[PDB]
This record gives C-alpha cells, structure tokens and sequence, in this order.
C-alpha cells in the first residue's frame, strides 16, 4: 500500500506527499507506475508532512499524485558472494544481463563507522610490482590509498595494472566501484577481467566484485552507488576476516554530483560552489573505509584533480583521510616516463625509518634529495649550461636525469600503447637497483639505457647489446 | 514495379489513415516572460512532455511545481498573454528519425527550414533516452578516416570513441569538422557499406550566413547527400539551442542501433550553456558556480556518454562524436572546458600562435591524446605512426637550442632539420583531404629521413607531385595498401626505392 | 471541398460525426466526407492510368 | 515576503479549531523541519542560547 | 586572469633575475 | 470528504486556503465559512475603506483587532473568526483577499456542477442545439451540466468542447490538416 | 607572453645536446 | 480609451494595470498627462491584469494610478526616403528641428530575422583605402564587420575614416545609428556631413539616414535604439533593393542597456553581472543584421571592450556573428602607430 505520492518534480529533485508516518531520512522510497524501478532517498524534513528526495533514474515520465510506497529501511542492495564477478547497478539491479542476483541477505548501505577503540590499525608493506611506487610511496595492506590525476593523465590505466598485480593471487575478495567515470572503460575492464580469468560465468570463481555508477547515470546515482560498493566490501569484512581489496574510481564525481543538486536542495553555495557539507558527505564515507578488528580492507582510490588544480576543497581535504599518497604530474607524461608518479609531491605514510628498514629509507630520500637538486640547477642550466657547470654538478645532474628516466616502467596494461611486454619488480631487487645508481653503479653507461626498465640488470645488458649491434 | 501497381498501393495507403481524439487536460498561463510561461492547474502533466499553445507553438513542461507549472515557450512567445489556454499533447518531446533525414538541414525541432518539400519518413524517436549499458558496448576497432595527415597519423580517431575539438575563435575548428566529412564522400561512392559514415551536423548559436555558407560546401562537393544538418541559431530560442544537440544525437541512435556508422558533430557545447544557464536562471532556480546551474556537468555527460560501439548482438554499430569547445584565450583551466575534457577520450588542441606561423592545421600533438591509441590505426599505420611521434618528440626540444645557436653538433643538426620535414609535411590546406592510403606514402617518406634532402619549402608541392605521379604509374601498389592495409616487406622495397629515386628525377631544390 | 458549390452536406456530415465523437469517449472520423471525396478523385486516376502495360 | 518556516500547517490548523492547547509550550518544543542535520524546533521558549537540549530518542 | 599563471610567470622572471644578478657577480 | 483539501500548496495565500478548508471541512461545515469569505471578497470589492485597511501594513495588531470586531463578530464561522486572528497576529492581514478567494477556488471544487463551452463556427441551430445535448448527455449520463455557446472560431464547421478542464477536439480542421499531413510523407 | 616555456625548454634542450655527446663517449 | 494604470515606478521599469484586453509582448503604451510623451514596450505578463514594461524616456514625473493607454501594436517608427537626412528618435520622433518625416509606411522595430531559405553570400571584397586592413582583415560588402576596442583607442576615428572613403563615393543610401555615444559628435557629424555636402535640404539628396542613442537618453532608449536604425536599413534592403551601408556605433552599450534593466526585471544576474538573455536578445539583432536576395545590408559595428577585457561576454559572444573582425589594441597606440590595428588579432 503506497502511503506518499508525487507532488512536486523538478528536474532530479522530486517530493512525496505523505498522510501519516513520514520515512525516516535516507529510507528508500517505491514509486509505483514507473516504466523502470525508481528509487528515491529521504534526505530533508520540510514539514507539513513533506519529504524532498533524489531521484536515482530519469524523471522523464513521472506524474503529479503518483502513489509511492515506504519501505520502511534505506536503499537494501544484495551481498554476498553472489555480488562476485557480476556488475549491479546503484539500486542493486543486475545490469549485466546474467540474471537475478543471488544474496544470503539484504544489508543498508548507510551505517555508521566503526568506533576508535576498536580500530585496530596495522601496517604492512604491500608489494604492487611497481618500482617508484613502492620505494619513494609503499603502500600499506589495510590503508587508504589516493591517486591524484588529472584530466588523462594515466591514473585509469594504472588503476588496471594494480588489479592486474594486487587483485589476482589474492587469498581474499575484491571490489571495483567505479562513479561518474565513462562507460567505454566498464566495458573494456569487464572484458579485460573475463579475458584475464578474473570474472568467470562458472560459479564458485570470479573472487572480484564490479560496481559501476558511470556518467550515463544521472545525478544522486553517482553519488550513492559508491556506498553500495562498499557495502559489498563491509559484507566481505565484517561476515568473513578476509582482506578485501576495494578498487574505487575517481571519487572526485562523488562530491561533484552532489553539488549538483545541493543547489536545488536549497544549500548556498561555497567558495567554489560545493556544498556546505562537503567535509561532513566526505567525511562519512572515509571514516567507513578502515580495518577493524573482524577483516581489513585495502582500499584503492583515485582523486579527479580537475584543471590540475590541487588546492580544490574535494581533493584537498582527501589528503587528510588518505594514508598512502600518489599524485601524477603532467611534465613526467610529456618527457614519456610513465608512470607518471610525482616522486616530491608523492608521500606514504608507511615512510617512516621506524616501520620500514634503514635502508628503504634511506634510499628513498637518496632519490628524492637527488633530484630536488637536480629540478634547482634546471634555472641555471637554461641560460649557461650543463657545461659551465662543476664536475660536482654535472654528476648530481647526470645521476638525476638516470633515476628519473629508470623510474619509467612499461606494465601489461600499457603494451597496446607501447607495444613493448609488461614486468614485475620485486621490492628487493627495487631497493638494490637504484641503491646502485645512487652510488654510482651505473653512472658510466648512458642514460638511454635507464628508460622503461624493470631492473638495473636488465638496463646494463642492453647497453652492452647496443655496443656490439655498432 | 509498374506505374499502375504502385497506384493502387498509394491510394490503398492514403485509405487506411487514422485520427482518434482523447480528452486532454489544458490549463491557463499565471505569467509569461523571456519564455517562461508559468501554468495553472494542467496537473497529471509529466516532465518534458510536450504541450501546445493557443497560437500553434509547442511548450516543454520541466518544472512541476504544486502551485504552478513551468512552462518553456519552443519559439517565438510574442503571440502568448495572460490566461492563454495551453494543451498537453501527451507525449515526451521527441524527433524524426530515418534514412531521408540525409541530404536536408532541419532545426531543434525537426522541421526541415531548406523550403524543398515535407520530410516525408514515419520513425519518431525520443529526443532524451538513456544511454546505452556497459554490455551493449563494445571495444573500438575500426578507424574514422578524417583525411588530415596529422590526426590520421598523430592522434587517430576510431568509429565510436569521442574526441574533443577544442580552440579559440577562427583556429580551425570548424575546418577540421569540414574535411572529415569531404573524406568520408568518397567512402559513401564505392560500394562498401562497412565504410560509410552518416554526418550530422548540429548548429548550435550561429549566424545563419555562416550555416547557409556551410550547406553549399557540401552540396559543392556533392557531400550533403549524407549529411543532416540541425541549426539552433541565435534567434532561436534557449530550448531549441538546448534540444538540439540531444536532437540531432537521437538521429545518430538510428543508424547506431541498426548496424550502421553515424558521425555527429556538436558545434561548441559554451553556447548550450548559456542556453541552458539562460533557461535555468529564468526558471528561477539557484545558480551555481559562474551563473551555470549544478547540473550542468550532468549536461554534457548524458548527451555525450551515448556514443558508443554498439556490439555485434544488436548489429556492430557505431556512433562518434566531435564535440567542439570555444575557448576565451586558449584558458582551458576554465570550468565548462575542464568538464568536457573530462568526458571525452581525447582532445585535440588547437593553438593561435601555430596557425599564424604557418602550421596550419594548427594542432599542439604534445597535449592531444587518443584513448584508442593504435588500436584504430591500420598495419601499415601503426608501423610509421609510432616513430613519426618519436622524431617528432624530439625536434619540439631542440627548438630552444636553434636559438642558442653558436654550434651544432652533426646529428642535432639533422634531427633538427628532420623535424622540420615533419611540420612542413603535416601541412594540409582547408577543404583539402587526403586518402589514408596516400598519407602513408607521404609520411613514409619523411621519418625515413628522404625529405631531408630537398629544402623545405619545396617539401609541400613534392606531396602533390609525388601522389600524382604514383597514381598514375604505380596503381597496383596503391591498392595492396588500401584492399590489405597493410605495408608489406615487398611494398617496403618498392617504396623505399622510388622515393629518393623520384627526388633525382623531378626539378626540385636538392640542396639541403 | 472548402469552397462553396454543393458545401453543406460536408458541414452536416461533420456535424453529424461531431456528435458522435462527443457522446463517445473519444473522436474518430469514420463517418466523415472528406475521406471518401479524396479517395473517389484518387480511385479515377487509378482507373484512368490503369489501361495495359503498353 | 514569502513564507515563514513558523507557519507549519500542525500550528496554524490549532489555532483555526480554537483551542488554546500547546502541551507545555515551555520547557518543551515539536520539531518541525530537518535538513542537513538542522531540525528547527517551534516553542521551546526559556530555552538558553548554546544550551544542551533532548530529543525524543534521547540523543542531544 | 588565471591568477595560477601569472604567479608562475612572476616565478621565471624572479629565477632570471637571480641568475642574471648572480653572473654580474661573477662578471 | 477525508478532510483534504483539493490541491495542496506552499503559496501565503494557498496555505492558508488549504488549512482552512480542512480545519472547516474536519468538524462539520464547510459551507457556512464559504459564505463567509464570500462576504469579504464582495466587501473587498464594494467598499473602498476596507480595502485600505486590509492592504495597509503600517497598521498595529491591537489596532487591527478593534477594527475587525467593529465589522461583525456573529453571522462568522468559528474557523473565519480564528483565521482572521492568526493573520492579525502573523501581519499576514494585506493577504486576506487572496485568502479568500482561494479558498473559494477549492470549495468549487467540491461543487460538482460544471460548465460545458461548445465551440462551432456554423451557427447552431434550435434544432441542432437539441441534438447536442442528448450527445454531450448520454456521453456522461450520470453528472448534471451547464451548457454555454461561444461562435468566433478560426475552424469551419467543427466542434470543440471546453468542460471546466477537458478538451476534446471533433473540428474538421484537425481532419483536414491530418490528411494533407500523411498524404505528404507517402514516401511513393 | 610565456617565459617559463622558453626557460624550460633551453633546460631541456642544451641537457639533450650535452648528453647526447657524453652517451657517444660512453658507449 | 486609457485601459491601463501606472501601478508602480521603479527607475526606467514601469507597470500597469489594465482591467481587461492586456496588450500583446512589446507593444507599445503612451502614459497620458505628462509632457514629453513617454512610450512603454510590454515586456512580460505578471499577472492579476498587471504588466511590466521598460520606459524609453526619463520617468521622474510619473504618479501610480496614472491612466495609460493601449496602442495594440509595438513601437512602429516611420521609413522610406523621408528619414533621408532627418534625424530620428529611438521611438521614431524627429530631433533635427527639421519638421515631420514624410513616411509612406511605419514599420514595427520588433521583427523575426530572415529564413534559412533568404540567404545570399555576397562574397565580394570591399577596398576601404586602408592597407592595415585590407592586408589582413579585408572587409567584404555585404558581411557583417566587428570593430573591438577600449576607451579612447580610435574606434570613433575610424569609423569617421570609414565614412568618408566608403559612404561618401557610396551609391545606395546609408544609415548611421549612435548607441550611447557623446550628443557632441552626433551634431558634428551632422554639421560635417552637411558640409561635405553628402547631405543637404534639398529632398532627392542625403541617401544616407541618421539614427542617435546618445548617452543622454535613459535605459531602454539605448536598448532599442538599434532596432530603430535597423528597421530603416530593412526597407532599403528588401523594398528598394539597393546596397546599404549599416553604419553602427559603439554596441555594448545595447547589451550594457539591458543589463542595467534585467536587475529591474526580476532576473537572475549572469556570470559578471548581465542579463541572462544576453545571447539570445544580441541575437536576435544580429541575426536581422544579414544579406539576402533583396539587398545586401555592409555592417560596420563598433564593439566597446569593457575594462579592456576581450574574455567579456559580452564581446566574446559578438565575434561569433561577426565575418570580418578588427581588433584595437592600446599598447600600439602608446607606441604612436595609428591604426591601432592588432593583426594577429584581427581574424
Ligand atoms: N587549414 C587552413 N588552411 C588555410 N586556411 C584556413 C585553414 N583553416 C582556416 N583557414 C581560414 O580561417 C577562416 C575560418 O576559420 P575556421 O572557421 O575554420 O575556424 P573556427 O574556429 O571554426 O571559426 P568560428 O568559431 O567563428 O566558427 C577562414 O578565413 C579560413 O580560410
Ligand atoms: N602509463 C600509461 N600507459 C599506457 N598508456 C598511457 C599511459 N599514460 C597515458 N596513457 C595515455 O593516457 C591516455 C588514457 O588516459 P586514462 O588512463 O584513461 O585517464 P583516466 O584515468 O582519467 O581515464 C591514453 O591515450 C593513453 O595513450
Ligand atoms: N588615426 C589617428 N591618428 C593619430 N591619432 C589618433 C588617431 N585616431 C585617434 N587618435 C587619437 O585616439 C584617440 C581616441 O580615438 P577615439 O576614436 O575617439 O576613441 P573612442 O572610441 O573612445 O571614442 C582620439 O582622441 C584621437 O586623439
Ligand atoms: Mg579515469
Ligand atoms: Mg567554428
Ligand atoms: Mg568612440
């Protein structure tokens, strides 16, 4: 028996009339008549037996006084293993035609986090196969980690090397939930997991879960479809004390779509037009992406810097949640280094010489000291050269040019581009590779041979390959 | 089928012809102004359903408010007054769509303004619908033939994908738009329907001239046979500039969904804002950031997100899109431009200071990008795609060192000269495409390092006379290139040897 | 048909469809003149061009 | 002017019917809007400026 | 006016003069 | 009739229209504050000191208030008398008149009687004004109805009905237009 | 009016160049 | 018969209250009592019988409940070859002192533009006698032509230039409106154009028509000014024929104009201030300002460069209209070159 009715639509906003027993906030709302399931989202009171909600499909079609039905609870979306290696859209519908999607249970998607007496934070080196990440920023199993990216810059393709590197010969599950990215990518990660072996059609396989929140959904979708992937990963964490490796897409469209509507909601815009709430919406949802005492979640995000400006409040309040740091610089593309990681601007939490050996320490600010001299001497080097320079210098600015071109790696995701076959770096032979440039181990060959190599070994018999091919 | 048999089933047709009329709800105008009609009553009235005014002109119902309705006059609202009557047709706006859409130019609407005759076609489709899923995709694998040398080569465009044209006023934009279609003429004569590429271009805010200019390009080169021209002008109301580039999309779902190629060319998207801003803001709505309404990034996103390669279950269409941005002083920092560059796969950046130099087209190849990358290029492009942006990498460097100067060291001074080849030879003149065959020919020729020899302003008339010359002679070549698209090891020979060879023979100036 | 020149029954007989449209729920033109004026001119010139192949 | 949120339709509709009922109008407040994690409450005079107040689930 | 470039403009300019005051040193 | 007013809206003068009805039509009476209201929408109109006084703000509310029982306090309906005290004491006095007349709006509503607007360009006779009430009659057959006739149309010989709300349209100039239309996109 | 492009690009044009003959001598 | 009642003044923006038959959208309406006759365009409907309007002359004066009457049809200015050499008022009142204009007609200044299907190229270069600009940016007759420039950078000089190379040796008639310009030039132009003899008395002379929106007058006037001007070049393109030479002053002050009353009407600011109808209102007027097969319409349009920035949008807006463009920079001036023309920018 529907209780509310339409009164009120405007564009992705819509209001319920209701006779008695208002929903509560964020309870999920059935409209009856739609041509497709229409879920709306109880957000403000506004009194007089009024509700202003947000709609997740299209309003195209809907009718002053249509019926709408309570539900009584926030959006439910199935958990489980049936969610593995199947897309589900942002009410949970199985948009990849493979059929019903099968749940032991139905869990909300709003929940509060964990308290702080039972947080139960660790740290651990996670190894991802790529040399300047897990030297100048490691990773931690169980922690947030941010991805700043412009407008391409390669954060997308990264994004699938770690799936391809983290994700698979992983004892636990995984999640990707991608919002407000484009289709054309779903598509190609779905096919690229079937061919990979990640997603099968054979129960009992596909250990990986895919949600989708793309831009073809409209506003408030986009929004909350993240929580219904993060859903899937609390279910895997809470039921099951298995490492969950949560995979979310630019989070950036988040906090955009909703100042889309915040407008519309009646919120005066701030500085930069974002909602007042931005902090508290953004908020909310990293506080529930952390390890707790029943399972760990290692959480994988990107941040969409738009413009390239980094002083944008979304992104500059991510720093603060976020305990490994990866921020992509556009110069690095230009020159062909790939991947583009900003080794000053990149931090890790885990770089502490008390957490990880002396000498990963060590080494890291051995690089990075490096080349912050090396970026200093460019002024002079633009007007005299690198030839009135010292010995001293000149050394300091042939060693930089060397490490920065060996950070380049060419992975399996970026061989359709380059055309040249992916590799993995080991930590150990990471450390000892540019611990060996640092002092001067290869400081004889040319820079050529440091580019797209995986290891030291690997750039010094090239070299040598070239010499006897001339 | 004879005059007399095709008579009857004319006359058979014009019998059976239906009209049945229901009870619409109408309701009265509280207040119109700048085209915004606010309604009385008309309630059970859905979004965006379309309704009729006294004098004739339609409305879109967007905002439905229980007081009131919104109401958006689709044209000129001159004739309205207070208490109007205004009657709901019962439909969602929508569009006609079909195969004789081509060869005609209509408005937002749909209504052919080329005074030839009625549209004669019976398929309407809605012009707001979702985008397609993540299954009905499929990957782009099949290349959109432009015929400019340095976006074939440099930044290849394949049929489903979405690059953005972006540049300031008079930087060529327009141009770009123009040669694809000219290029896609030729396809259409030859019987290969895997090849042709429907074109629909949508106007959007522009001088009628301009547009009047633009349909006699086409009908010169007798490349309007498959082109649809939308115009939304300036005159025109904020709807019609609004609707249109959903508009003509929606004409671009029909071949996409029946297994065919259709090429939509959004004309600059600045304009739509400002309809769109235009339109909100007089709705009374709170304004966002720069006067533009919040939604307005969901603008752009849902019109372009459905193009797309649709998979070989639903036929193997395709639909590209060629958005064009207007940038104020090549600032694209800005907000409109950072969103649009967002959603598509690459863009392509059109520099001020490169076209006043000569290099015309003037692309900046050092920040456009291709999401499909190689993947759309044929064999034998892919091949020389790949060094040509090497080569080409390292001249924009030594660029500085020319000023420097002072010395040069032997091989600087022919990367640097090589370089200049290239640039030289990515040239093209405006309505001046070249076969994708050719252009491998071309830029074979210049990352081996052949051009090098001639002086450089000698280089571009050697395009034309070599092409001529190989056409006329050497025609099977031509076409192994063309029928197997791929560069042989035989072809490589042959070419490799007749290239410096022709150098010898024709009167060119060989001092370097 | 809208000229004058034997006029008046169209009018009636749109009068006469008119107020079977409004008695029914809806309104359809079953009983209408022009419909049939149109396919008689129609029908002669089909008869007229229909003659042999020839 | 517009509207004032004060004139919610539970109040106005008491003081049509005519009887002068506000249960404890002092001490004591009925929500009448939520929003953003702003509930404005009618009543609830002699109420202190920062002062701690207890809803009816209990949270403050 | 893109208040992000001119500060990056006014930044080259300050290196050239520091390097430009600095060689007049060694000049 | 479930003490729900016909349409529910944010406007001044609508939400009070809506409260009133409701409160009126919860205990027993709904006719009696019709009468009422009617009452100050023609004294509104007719005497030119009391609009004055209504649209005057200036005004205080111990003022207003002595005023207002000069006028009458009999003859009023409770739910009339307690609406008037609110506005006394929200200012909302200047959006009586409103008031008024859009608690009219909703009370026609309820009325069920309705008004029917036949329009013809051919003038229509006695005889053939008869015919069309037995169509327009045995069409609904269970609701009573006011006929009114209006000839200035741009149609010939067409009909088209207005009916408080519904349109139907029967002219020829919507056949005539439909057939030149499909006889055009033949597509021979 | 872009001098940090003009400062950049000498920056990596003269590196090119000198290294370009240091890699010769190394190999 | 005085239907209507001043019911609130607020600046140039006045509303009346009718008590039936409300006026058509730009209709014209004349307040009675009050010298200096005063004309008010319709607007918008805000209902209840009550209309806003836009005030073309200084409304200090007016009383609410003032009558006002009903003309029914827009602001209608009288053309033909009487406006030849006579000066006219943006509501088409005579200001030369010179008695009334002999119109055969009066045409309404609210008209649609031409259709797709009248269009004409006219691709046909027009030598000015400036090397500057017919080097980079040649100008076509027949074209639309856009002159961008600052405060005090020689945007009137030009023009002047333009007058007396092209409109004098000129051979159809010409139109010169004046959109928020110094009244001072207007009366030398005049004086100078007698002198020159392109224009006398004598009636069969001056085929060249003169149109003033000087600063002087108020908001609304300056707005619609233009299309005063407009409708006198329209009867020369299709009813005669002939070339016209559509001299046209400083523009921005038309859009600045209905910014300075969009405030007043109730809308919502733009970016930096404008109206929201910024492009759709600019385009309606330049979308009539086109060649078609009765005649060819040579525009040449000054465009005022707020606080010298060419990222306005205003001005950013017009380029898109315009076919040939001349861009005026101030840094050229300081150096004492003259045309301060930017060839770089003049596309
Ligand atoms: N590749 C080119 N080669 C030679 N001339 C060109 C070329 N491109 C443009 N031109 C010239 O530039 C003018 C038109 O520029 P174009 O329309 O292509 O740019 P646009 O950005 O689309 O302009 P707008 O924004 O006004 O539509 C013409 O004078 C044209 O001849
Ligand atoms: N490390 C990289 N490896 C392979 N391709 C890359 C790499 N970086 C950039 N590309 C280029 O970036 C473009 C794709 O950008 P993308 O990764 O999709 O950004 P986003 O995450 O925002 O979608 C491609 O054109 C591709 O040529
Ligand atoms: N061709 C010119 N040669 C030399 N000086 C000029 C020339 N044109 C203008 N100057 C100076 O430039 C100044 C500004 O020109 P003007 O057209 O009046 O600008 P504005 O559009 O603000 O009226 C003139 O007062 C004049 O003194
Ligand atoms: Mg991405
Ligand atoms: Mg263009
Ligand atoms: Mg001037």
């Amino acid at each position: 028996k529907a209780n509310g009715q339409v009164s009120q639509v405007i564009g992705a906003v819509v209001d319920v009339q209701f006779e008695g027993e208002l929903p509560q906030i964020l309870n999920a709302l059935e409209v009856q008549g739609t041509q497709h399931r229409l879920v709306l989202e109880v957000a403000q009171h506004l009194g007089d037996s009024r509700v202003r909600t947000i709609a997740m499909d299209s309003t195209e079609g809907l009718v002053r006084g249509q019926p709408v039905v309570d539900t009584g609870l926030p959006i439910s979306v199935p958990v489980g293993p049936g969610t593995l290696g199947r897309i589900m859209n942002v009410i949970g519908e199985p948009i990849d035609q493979r059929g019903p999607i099968k749940a032991a249970k139905l869990y909300p998607i709003h929940r509060d986090a964990p308290s702080f007496t039972d947080q139960a934070t660790s740290a651990e080196i996670l190894v991802t196969g790529i040399k300047v990440v897990d030297l100048l920023a490691p990773y931690a199993r169980g922690g947030k980690i941010g991805l700043f990216g412009g407008a391409g810059v390669g954060k997308t393709v990264l994004i699938q090397e770690l799936i391809n590197n983290v994700a698979k010969h992983h004892g636990g599950y995984s999640v990707f939930a991608g919002v407000g990215e484009r289709t054309r990518e779903g598509n190609d990660l779905y096919h690229e997991m079937m061919d990979s072996k990640v997603i099968s059609v054979k129960e009992g396989e596909s250990r990986c879960a895919l949600i989708f929140g793309q831009m073809n959904e409209p506003p408030g979708a986009r929004a909350r479809v993240g929580l219904t992937g993060l859903t899937v990963a609390e279910y895997f964490r809470d039921e099951e004390g298995k490492d969950v490796l949560l995979f979310v897409d630019n989070i950036f469209r988040f906090t955009q779509a909703c100042s889309e509507v915040s407008a519309l909601l009646g919120r005066i815009p701030s500085a930069v037009g974002y909602q007042p709430t931005l902090a508290t919406d953004l908020g909310a949802l990293q506080e529930r992406i952390t390890t707790t005492q029943k399972g760990s979640i290692t959480s994988v995000q990107a941040i969409y810097v738009p413009a390239d400006d980094l002083t944008d409040p979304a992104p500059a309040t991510t720093f603060a949640h976020l305990d490994a740091t990866t921020v992509l610089n556009r110069g690095l593309t230009e020159l062909g280094i790939y991947p583009a990681v900003d080794p000053l601007d990149s931090t890790s939490r885990m770089l502490d010489p008390i957490t990880i050996g002396e000498e990963h320490y060590t080494v890291a600010r051995g690089v990075q000291k490096l080349l912050q001299d090396y970026k200093s001497l460019q002024d002079i080097i633009a007007i005299l050269g690198v030839d009135d320079l010292s010995e001293e210098d000149k050394l300091v600015v042939a060693r930089a040019r060397k490490v920065q071109k060996f950070l380049s790696q060419p992975f399996f995701m970026s061989e359709v581009f380059s055309g040249i076959p992916g590799r993995f770096v080991n930590l150990k032979q990471n450390i000892a590779s540019f611990k060996a440039l640092l002092e001067g181990a290869g400081d004889e060959y040319p820079e050529s041979c440091f580019y797209m190599k995986g290891d030291l070994e690997e750039s010094l018999a090239a070299g040598r390959a070239d010499a006897l091919k001339s | 089928l004879s005059t007399g048999e095709a008579s009857v089933v004319l006359a058979e047709k014009i019998k059976g012809i239906t009209q049945q009329n229901d009870i619409t709800e109408y309701g009265t105008v509280i207040s119109i102004g700048d085209g915004i009609a606010r309604v009385f009553g008309l309630t059970k009235v859905q979004a965006g359903e379309m309704v009729e005014f006294k004098s004739g002109i339609r409305g879109m119902a967007l905002n439905l408010e229980t007081d009131n309705v919104g109401v958006v006059v689709l044209g000129n609202d001159r004739d309205i007054k207070e208490g109007d009557v205004v009657k709901r047709t019962g439909a969602i706006v929508d569009v006609p769509i079909g195969e004789a859409m081509c060869g005609r130019v209509f408005d937002a609407l749909g209504n052919p303004i080329d005074g030839l005759g009625p549209l004669k076609t019976t398929q309407r489709a809605r012009v707001e619908i979702k985008a397609p899923g993540i299954i009905p995709r499929q990957s782009v694998r099949q290349p959109m033939q432009t015929g400019i040398k340095c976006v074939d080569s440099l930044v290849p465009i394949g049929r489903g994908q979405r690059e953005l044209i972006i540049g300031d006023r008079q930087t060529g934009k327009t141009a770009i738009a123009i040669d694809t279609i000219l290029n896609q003429k030729e396809a259409f004569n030859t019987g290969d329907v895997k090849k042709q590429l429907y074109c629909i271009y949508v106007a959007v805010g522009q001088k009628r001239s301009t547009i009047a200019n633009l349909v006699s390009i086409l009908k010169q080169h007798d490349c309007m046979k498959f082109t649809i021209v939308v115009c939304a002008t300036a005159s025109d109301a904020a709807p019609l500039q609004f609707l249109a580039p959903y508009s003509g999309c929606a004409i671009g779902e029909f071949f996409r969904d029946n297994g065919k190629h259709a090429l939509i060319i959004y004309d600059d998207l600045s304009k739509q804002a400002v309809a769109y801003r235009q339109m909100s803001l007089l709705l009374r709505r709170p304004p966002g950031r720069e006067a533009y309404p919040g939604d307005v990034f969901y603008l752009h996103s849902r019109l372009l997100e459905r193009a797309a390669k649709m998979n070989d279950s639903l036929g193997g269409g395709s639909l590209t899109a060629l958005p064009v941005i207007e940038t104020q002083a090549g600032d694209v920092s800005a907000y409109i431009p950072t969103n649009v560059i967002s959603i598509t796969d690459g863009q392509i950046f059109l520099e001020t200071e490169l076209f006043y130099k000569g290099i015309r087209p003037a692309i900046n190849v050092g920040l456009s990008v291709s999401r499909v990358g190689s993947a759309a290029q044929i064999k034998a492009m892919k091949k020389i795609a790949g060094n040509l942006k090497l080569t080409l990498a390292t001249y924009r460097e030594l660029a500085a060192f020319s000023q420097f100067g002072s010395d040069l060291d032997a091989k600087t001074q022919q990367q640097l000269n090589t370089g200049e080849r290239l640039v030289e030879m990515l040239k093209q003149n405006q309505y001046t495409p070249m076969k994708v065959e050719e252009q491998v020919c071309i830029i074979f020729a210049g990352v081996k390092g052949f051009l090098d020899a001639l002086v450089t302003s000698e280089v571009l008339k050697f395009e034309k006379k070599f092409l001529e010359h190989v056409r006329t002679n050497h025609s099977a070549l031509l076409k192994r290139i063309r029928d197997s698209g791929d560069l042989s090891e035989v072809d490589t020979n042959e070419l490799n040897t007749i290239i410096p060879l022709f150098i010898q023979e024709g009167g060119f100036k060989l001092k370097a | 048909a809208l000229k004058g020149d034997k006029k008046a029954e169209v009018l009636a007989r749109s009068l006469d469809s008119a107020i079977d449209g409004l008695s029914k729920g809806y309104m359809d033109y079953q009983n209408d003149p022009l419909l049939p004026l149109i396919l008689s001119s129609i029908e002669a010139n089909v008869k007229k061009i229909t003659t042999l192949s020839a | 002017k517009k509207l004032s949120t004060g004139e919610a339709s539970v109040v106005l509709a008491e003081k049509i019917k005519g009887i002068t009922q506000q249960n404890d109008i002092t001490e004591y407040g009925t929500v009448i809007s939520i929003g953003d994690g702003i509930a404005r409450v009618f009543g609830l005079t002699k109420v202190q400026a920062g002062e701690m107040v207890e809803f009816k689930s209990g949270i403050r | 006016a893109n208040l992000k470039q001119l500060k990056i403009r006014m930044k080259a300019i300050g290196s050239i003069k520091k390097i430009t005051k600095a060689m007049k040193m060694v000049a | 009739p479930g003490d729900k007013p016909p349409a529910i809206e944010d406007s001044i003068h609508g939400k009070y229209a809506g409260v009133l009805f409701s409160s009126a039509s919860s205990n027993k009476s709904l006719n009696k504050v019709a009468e009422d209201m009617k009452y100050f929408n023609q004294l509104y109109k007719e005497s030119e000191v009391f609009k004055s006084f209504l649209n005057n703000v200036s005004l205080k509310r111990n003022q207003q208030r002595d005023i207002i029982s000069a006028l009458g306090k009999t003859n009023f309906n409770p739910a009339t008398n307690n609406l008037l005290e609110t506005l006394i004491e929200n200012k909302r006095l200047d959006s009586l008149p409103k008031i008024a007349e859009k608690y009219m709006d909703y009370y026609r509503i309820l009325n069920k009687q309705e008004s029917i607007t036949i329009i013809s360009a051919q003038e229509l006779t006695a005889a053939e004004k008869q015919k069309v009430e037995q169509g327009l009659k045995k069409g609904n057959a269970n609701v009573q109805f006011t006929v009114v006739y209006q000839v200035d149309p741009a149609i010939l010989g067409g009909l088209q009905m207005y009916s408080g709300n519904n349109f139907l349209d029967c002219s020829l100039l919507s056949r005539v237009n439909k057939l030149k239309t499909e006889i055009a996109k033949i597509s021979f | 009016t872009r001098e940090e492009e003009w400062l950049d690009k000498r920056t990596k044009s003269q590196e090119k160049v000198y290294f370009d003959q240091e890699d010769r001598k190394a190999m």
